[PDB]
C-alpha cells in the first residue's frame, strides 16, 4: 500500500489539502493496519485463551468485509 | 541641446566596422568583473552558473570632443553605432545578456576619447570536475574570455589592479561548495586563426560534506550495525538471521544505486562508492559467516558457539579500523 | 493608522553636547520618516527626509539614523539657534506625526 | 543547400589536420577510438551537391556498468546458491531466500 | 497592489507586501534602488500527510512488535527489519523534495528521532531474545517495561517537537 | 511461480503463504509499471487484459 501511494504521489503537485484518492488510500491503509493489529491482539492472547482467539478470528472474517463494503459505499456516494 | 550636436559630430563620418588604431597598434582593453553570484554547481553536466557585470574600457581617438561636458553618460541606444570589442567566453556552454525592461547596457564616453562599456551577463561556464576524493573534493575552475576574431596583434586585454570584485557570498547559491578565493591570469593560445590573448579568472571552491554525510554515510553505517545485530539473535536455523541478512543486502544495493545516481556516470572509483562497496562487503561477510556457522552447527556445536562471539567482536573492530583508515586518508589529502 | 511615539517629550540641555531624539513606529515604515523643526511662531521646516538624508541648507551637524521601526535624530555640536520643537512623521502610509520634542536651553 | 556541385566545391583544408581538438575530448562514458574525414557527392532530385562527413568511433567504458549492475547479479546468484547448504527441513528459510533473490 | 484572484501559490500563502527605497554604492557610481518584499508562509498539510504521518505509522508498527510473544522470533525480526527499511526509504524520499542544503532541517530531526526509536525497538527485541531461555523473568520484565516506555517517550517527543515548532 | 506453490507439502504454511503474497506483490508492481509507458487513456488495452488475467490466476 505504501508503494502504491508513493508511486501515485510522484505525478501530482505538492498540494496542502487531502484529495479524494488520498482519502481512499488512507482508508485502505488503515484497514490493512487494523488487520495486522487484530492479528497481534490474537497472538497476545493465543496461549492464555485460544477460544476467544478463535472467536476473534471468526468475528474478523465476518466484519472486515462488511465494514469495508460500508466504507466503499459511503466513499462512492459522497463524491459521485 | 548642444549634447545632440556633440553626438552628431562624433558619429558623422564614423565607421564602426574598423577598430580604433586599425593599422597602427593593438587596441588595449582593460576589463573589470563584478560577480553578483556563483550559481549552482551541477556535477552531472560538469558546469556552474555565474552572474556578473562585465566592464570594458578602451580608447577611441575618433570619439574625441571638446566641450564643458567632461563625460557623456548614455544608455544602450548608442552601443550599436560605435565599435565594440567582440569579447566572448571560451569555456561557456551557454550565456545570455538581460533585456528587461531595456538592454542592460551602459556606455560612457569621456572628453579624451576613453570609452567605458558595461553589460550584465549570466554564464553557464564549463569546467571538468575530477571527482576523485568526492565528496571530499576541492576544485578551482575557470572563466576564460578573449576576442573572437582579433589576434594578439590587434587586441590585448589587461586586468586592472582591482579588476575582480565579489559581493557578499552570503546570498549565493553554493550548497555543496564554499567560495574560498579567486585569482586572475593571462596567457596566449595558438589557434588556426592566430595567437589570441586569453584572460582567465579562477574561483576556488571547496565542497562541504554536510549533505552527503546525512544522505549516504549515516544510513550505510546504520545498515552495517543492523547487520551486526544478527550476531546476537538466537543461534539456530531460525529465519531471523537469514531474512535479516538478505534484507540487509537488498537495502545495501538500493542505497548504492541511489548514491551512485547522485553523481555523473564516471568509470573511475570515487571515495563515496568505495565506502559503499566496503559496507557492501561487510554485510556479505556477516551473512556468509552466519551461513558457515549454521552449516557447522551440525558438525561441531562448540565451533559455532565460539564463532558467534568471535564474529561479535571481530566485526565492530574491523569496521572501526576501516572507518579510521578511510577518514584519515581522505581528510588529510 | 500608524501612531508614532516620540521620546522624550521635553529635554533641557547645554550647548555643545550630543543630544539624540528618538521616534518609534507602531508598524513597519521602511525609511519614510521625516524630521521637522518648528521655531516659535514659525512653520515647520524639513530637516531630514527619508532615513538619514539631510535636506539642502541643513547644517552637517544634524544626523538622522533609521530602521524599520526605530529612528533617531542626532544633533552633534549643538548651538543656541536649535531651540525648537522637533516632530517625526511617517510617510509609508497616510502621514501621521508624533507629539514632538520641545528642546530647552540649560 | 542551394548551390549544386558545379557551383561550389567542398574540401578539408589540410585533408588531415582540418579537424583538431579530438584527442583533448574526455567523455564520462565513452572513449574516442578515432575519427575520419570523408569527401563525397550526394544526388538529390534537384541535382548533386557536395558533402563532407566527419565521423567519430566511440567505445563505451565498461567499469561503471560492471560496478553498478553486474556484480549485484553474481552476488544475488551466489546468495541463492547458499540455499543448498541449508537443510531441507528449514522450508521457510530456503523459500524466503529464493523468493527474495527473485525479487532482487 | 496584488490582484484578489491573482494567486498561483499552492505550497505557500501570501501574507502581504512591503516596499522600501534605498541607495546602493557601485564602482560606477551611486544608484537608486526600489525594493519590495513579499512575505510568504509555507503550508504544512502536504508535508504532514506525506512525511510525518508515514513516520509516525512506521514507529507505531515497530512498537507493535513488543506485544508478540517471545517464541515468534522471525515475526519480530521481520517487524524490525521492515520498519528500518521503511524509515530509510522515507528519509531518502523526504530529502529528495528539498534543495541539497548542507544543514539539517526540522524534518530531518524528526526523521532522525523516529529512526532512532525504530532502531531502539529493534535493539530491545535483540536484547530480549538474548536473555530469553536463560533469564526469562528478566526478558519478560524488560519487555513489559518497554511496552509502556516506548509509546510514552514517543508521545512526549512529539508533543515537545510540535510545541516548539508551532508556538513560534 | 505462483502455480509452483501447489507442489509444496501442505505441512509448510509459511512457505506457501510467502509464495502467494510475494507473487501478488510482483503482479501489483508489474501492473503499476506497465501503464507508465502509455498515455492515460480511459479504456483497457490488450496488455491490460493480459495483466488482469494473470492477476486473477495468481489470486485464484
Ligand atoms: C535563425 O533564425 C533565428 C530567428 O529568426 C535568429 O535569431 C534571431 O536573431 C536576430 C539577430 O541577432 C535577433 O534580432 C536581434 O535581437 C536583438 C535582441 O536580442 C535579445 O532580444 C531578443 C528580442 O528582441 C526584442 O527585445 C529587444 C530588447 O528587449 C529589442 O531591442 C528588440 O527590437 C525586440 O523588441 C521587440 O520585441 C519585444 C518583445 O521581445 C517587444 O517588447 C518590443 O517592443 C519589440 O517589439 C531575443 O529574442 C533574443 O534572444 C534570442 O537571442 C539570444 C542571443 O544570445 C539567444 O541567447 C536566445 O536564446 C534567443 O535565441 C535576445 O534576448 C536586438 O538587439 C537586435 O536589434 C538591434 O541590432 C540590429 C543589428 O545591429 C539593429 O538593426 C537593430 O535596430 C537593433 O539595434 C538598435 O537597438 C540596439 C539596442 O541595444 C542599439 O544598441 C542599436 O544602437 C540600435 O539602436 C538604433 O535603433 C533603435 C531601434 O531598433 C533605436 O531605438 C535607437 O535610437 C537607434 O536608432 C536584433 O533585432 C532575433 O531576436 C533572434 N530571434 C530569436 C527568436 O532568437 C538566428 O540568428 C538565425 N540564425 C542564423 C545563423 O541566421
Ligand atoms: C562510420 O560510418 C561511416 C558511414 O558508414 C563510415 O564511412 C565510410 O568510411 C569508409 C572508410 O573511410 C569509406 O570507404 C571508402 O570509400 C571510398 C569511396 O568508394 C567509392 O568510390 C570509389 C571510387 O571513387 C569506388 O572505387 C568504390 O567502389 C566506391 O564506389 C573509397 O574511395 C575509399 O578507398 C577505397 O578505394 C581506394 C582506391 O581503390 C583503395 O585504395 C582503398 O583501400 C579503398 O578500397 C574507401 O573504400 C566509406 O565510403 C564510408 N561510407 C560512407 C557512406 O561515407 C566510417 O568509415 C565509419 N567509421 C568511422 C570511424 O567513422
Ligand atoms: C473473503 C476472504 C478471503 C478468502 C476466504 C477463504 C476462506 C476459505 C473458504 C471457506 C471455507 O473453508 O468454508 C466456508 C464455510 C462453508 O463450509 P463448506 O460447507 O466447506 O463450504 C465451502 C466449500 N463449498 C468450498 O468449496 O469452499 O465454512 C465455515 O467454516 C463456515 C463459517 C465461515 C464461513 C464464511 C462466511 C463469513 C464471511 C463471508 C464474507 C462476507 C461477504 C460480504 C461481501 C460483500
Ligand atoms: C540516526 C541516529 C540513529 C542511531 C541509533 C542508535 C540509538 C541508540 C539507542 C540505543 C538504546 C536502546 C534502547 C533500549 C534497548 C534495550 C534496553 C533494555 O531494556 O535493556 C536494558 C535492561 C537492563 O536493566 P533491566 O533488565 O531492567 O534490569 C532489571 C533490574 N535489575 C532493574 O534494573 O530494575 O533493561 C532496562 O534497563 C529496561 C529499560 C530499557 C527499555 C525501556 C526504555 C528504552 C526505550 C526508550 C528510549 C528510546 C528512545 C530513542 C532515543 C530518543
Ligand atoms: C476505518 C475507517 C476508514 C478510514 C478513515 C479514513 C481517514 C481519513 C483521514 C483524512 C483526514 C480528513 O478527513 O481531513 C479533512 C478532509 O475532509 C473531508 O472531506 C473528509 C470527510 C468527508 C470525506 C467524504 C467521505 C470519505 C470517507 C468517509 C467514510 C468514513 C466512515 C466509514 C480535512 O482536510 P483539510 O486539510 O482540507 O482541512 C482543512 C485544510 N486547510
Ligand atoms: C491513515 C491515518 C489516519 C489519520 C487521518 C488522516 C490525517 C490527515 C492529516 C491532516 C492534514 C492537514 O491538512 O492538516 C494540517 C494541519 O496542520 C497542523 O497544524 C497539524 C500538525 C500536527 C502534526 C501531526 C500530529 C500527530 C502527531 C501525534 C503523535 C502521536 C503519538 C502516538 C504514540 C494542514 O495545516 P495547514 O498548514 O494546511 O493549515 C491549514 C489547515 N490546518
Ligand atoms: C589581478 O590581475 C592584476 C594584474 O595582473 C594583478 O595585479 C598585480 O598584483 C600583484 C600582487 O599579486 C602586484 O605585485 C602587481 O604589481 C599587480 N600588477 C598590476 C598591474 O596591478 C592582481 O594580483 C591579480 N589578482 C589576483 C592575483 O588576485
Ligand atoms: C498510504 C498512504 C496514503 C496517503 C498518504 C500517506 C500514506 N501512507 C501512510 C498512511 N502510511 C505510510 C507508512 C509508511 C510508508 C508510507 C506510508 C504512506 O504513504
Amino acid at each position: 500500500m505504501t508503494t502504491i501511494n508513493t508511486h501515485l504521489r510522484e505525478t501530482l503537485p505538492k498540494i496542502p489539502y487531502v484529495k479524494a484518492i488520498d482519502m481512499y488510500l488512507m482508508g485502505c491503509f488503515v484497514f490493512v493496519f487494523m488487520a495486522l493489529l487484530e492479528y497481534a491482539l490474537v497472538n497476545y492472547i493465543f496461549f492464555s485463551q485460544p477460544a476467544r482467539a478463535a472467536a476473534i478470528d471468526r468475528w474478523s472474517r465476518i466484519f472486515f468485509p462488511v465494514v469495508f463494503s460500508f466504507f466503499n459505499i459511503v466513499y462512492w456516494l459522497y463524491y459521485v | 541641446g548642444d549634447v545632440t550636436v556633440i553626438l552628431n559630430n562624433l558619429l558623422e563620418g564614423y565607421d564602426n566596422k574598423l577598430r580604433p588604431d586599425i593599422g597602427v597598434k593593438p587596441t588595449l582593453i582593460h576589463t573589470d568583473m563584478y560577480v553578483n553570484s556563483i550559481g549552482p554547481v551541477n556535477a552531472i553536466n560538469m558546469e556552474y552558473t555565474i552572474d556578473i557585470f562585465f566592464a570594458q574600457t578602451w580608447y577611441d581617438r575618433r570619439l574625441k570632443f571638446n566641450s564643458t561636458i567632461k563625460v557623456l553618460r548614455l544608455n544602450s541606444n548608442m552601443v550599436g553605432k560605435i565599435w565594440i570589442p567582440d569579447t566572448f567566453f571560451r569555456n561557456s556552454k551557454k550565456a545570455d545578456a538581460h533585456w528587461i525592461t531595456t538592454p542592460n547596457r551602459m556606455l560612457r564616453i569621456w572628453n579624451d576619447g576613453r570609452v567605458l562599456y558595461t553589460l550584465r551577463l549570466t554564464i553557464d561556464a564549463e569546467c571538468q570536475l575530477q571527482l576523485h576524493n568526492f565528496p571530499m573534493d576541492e576544485h578551482s575552475c575557470p572563466l576564460e574570455f578573449s576576442s573572437y576574431g582579433y589576434p594578439r596583434e590587434e587586441i590585448v586585454y589587461q586586468w586592472k589592479r582591482s579588476s575582480v570584485e565579489v559581493g557578499d557570498t552570503r546570498s549565493w547559491r553554493l550548497y555543496q561548495f564554499s567560495f574560498v578565493g579567486l585569482r586572475n591570469t593571462t596567457e596566449v593560445v595558438k589557434t588556426t586563426s592566430g595567437d589570441y590573448v586569453v584572460m582567465s579568472v579562477y574561483f576556488d571552491l571547496s565542497r562541504r560534506m554536510g549533505y552527503f554525510t546525512i544522505q549516504t554515510y549515516i544510513p550505510c553505517t546504520l545498515i552495517v550495525v543492523l547487520s551486526w545485530v544478527s550476531f546476537w539473535i538466537n543461534k539456530d536455523a531460525v529465519p531471523a538471521r537469514t531474512s535479516l541478512g538478505i534484507t540487509t543486502v537488498l537495502t545495501m544495493t538500493t542505497l548504492s544505486t541511489i548514491a551512485r545516481k547522485s553523481l555523473p556516470k564516471v568509470s573511475y572509483v570515487t571515495a563515496m562508492d568505495l565506502f559503499v562497496s566496503v559496507c557492501f562487503i561487510f554485510v556479505f561477510s556477516a551473512l556468509v559467516e552466519y551461513g558457515t556457522l549454521h552449516y557447522f552447527v551440525s558438525s561441531q556445536p562448540a565451533r559455532a558457539a565460539k564463532m558467534d562471539s568471535y564474529a561479535r567482536i571481530f566485526f565492530p573492530t574491523a569496521f572501526c579500523l576501516f572507518n579510521l583508515v578511510y577518514w584519515v586518508s581522505y581528510l588529510y589529502l | 493608522n500608524i501612531v508614532m511615539t516620540q521620546s522624550p517629550k521635553s529635554m533641557s540641555m547645554s550647548v555643545g553636547e550630543r543630544v539624540t531624539l528618538s521616534c518609534k513606529a507602531s508598524e513597519y515604515v521602511g525609511t519614510y520618516v521625516s524630521w521637522y523643526q518648528q521655531k516659535p511662531e514659525q512653520s515647520p521646516k524639513l530637516l531630514i527626509y527619508g532615513a538619514s538624508n539631510r535636506y539642502t541648507g541643513v547644517p552637517d551637524r544634524f544626523t538622522g539614523s533609521g530602521s524599520a521601526t526605530d529612528f533617531t535624530l542626532t544633533i552633534g555640536s549643538v548651538q543656541a539657534e536649535d531651540l525648537a520643537d522637533y516632530h517625526c512623521g511617517q510617510s509609508y502610509s497616510y502621514p501621521t506625526f508624533g507629539a514632538g520634542t520641545k528642546l530647552e536651553l540649560k | 543547400y542551394g548551390y549544386t556541385t558545379d557551383d561550389i566545391e567542398f574540401y578539408w583544408r589540410g585533408d588531415d589536420n582540418a579537424v583538431t581538438g579530438v584527442t583533448k575530448i574526455e567523455l564520462p562514458q565513452f572513449s574516442i577510438v578515432d575519427y575520419k574525414l570523408i569527401t563525397k557527392k550526394v544526388v538529390f532530385s534537384t541535382g548533386s551537391y557536395p558533402r563532407l562527413s566527419l565521423s567519430f568511433k566511440l567505445k563505451r567504458n565498461i567499469g561503471y556498468f560492471i560496478l553498478q549492475t553486474y556484480m549485484p547479479s553474481i552476488l544475488i546468484t551466489i546468495l541463492s546458491w547458499v540455499s543448498f547448504w541449508i537443510n531441507y527441513d528449514a522450508s521457510a528459510a530456503r523459500v524466503a531466500l529464493g523468493i527474495t533473490t527473485v525479487l532482487t | 497592489v496584488v490582484a484578489e484572484d491573482g494567486s498561483r501559490l499552492n505550497q505557500y500563502d501570501l501574507l502581504g507586501q512591503t516596499v522600501d527605497s534605498g541607495i546602493v554604492q557601485s564602482s560606477t557610481g551611486e544608484y537608486v534602488v526600489m525594493t519590495t518584499h513579499f512575505h510568504l508562509k509555507r503550508k504544512i498539510g502536504y508535508f504532514v500527510i506525506q512525511t510525518y504521518l508515514p513516520c509516525i505509522m512506521t514507529v507505531i508498527l515497530s512498537q507493535v512488535s513488543f506485544w508478540l510473544n517471545r517464541e515468534s522470533v522471525p515475526a519480530r525480526t521481520v517487524f524490525g527489519v521492515t520498519t528500518v527499511l521503511t524509515m530509510t526509504t522515507l528519509s531518502i524520499s523526504a530529502r529528495n523534495s528539498l534543495p541539497k542544503v548542507a544543514y539539517a532541517t526540522a524534518m530531518d530531526w524528526f526523521i532522525a528521532v523516529c529512526y532512532a526509536f525504530v532502531f531502539s525497538a529493534l535493539i530491545e527485541f535483540a536484547t530480549v531474545n538474548y536473555f530469553t531461555k536463560s533469564q526469562p523473568a528478566r526478558a519478560a520484565k524488560i519487555d513489559r517495561l518497554s511496552r509502556i516506555a516506548f509509546p510514552l517517550l514517543f508521545g512526549i517527543f512529539n508533543l515537545v517537537y510540535w510545541a516548539t515548532y508551532l508556538n513560534r
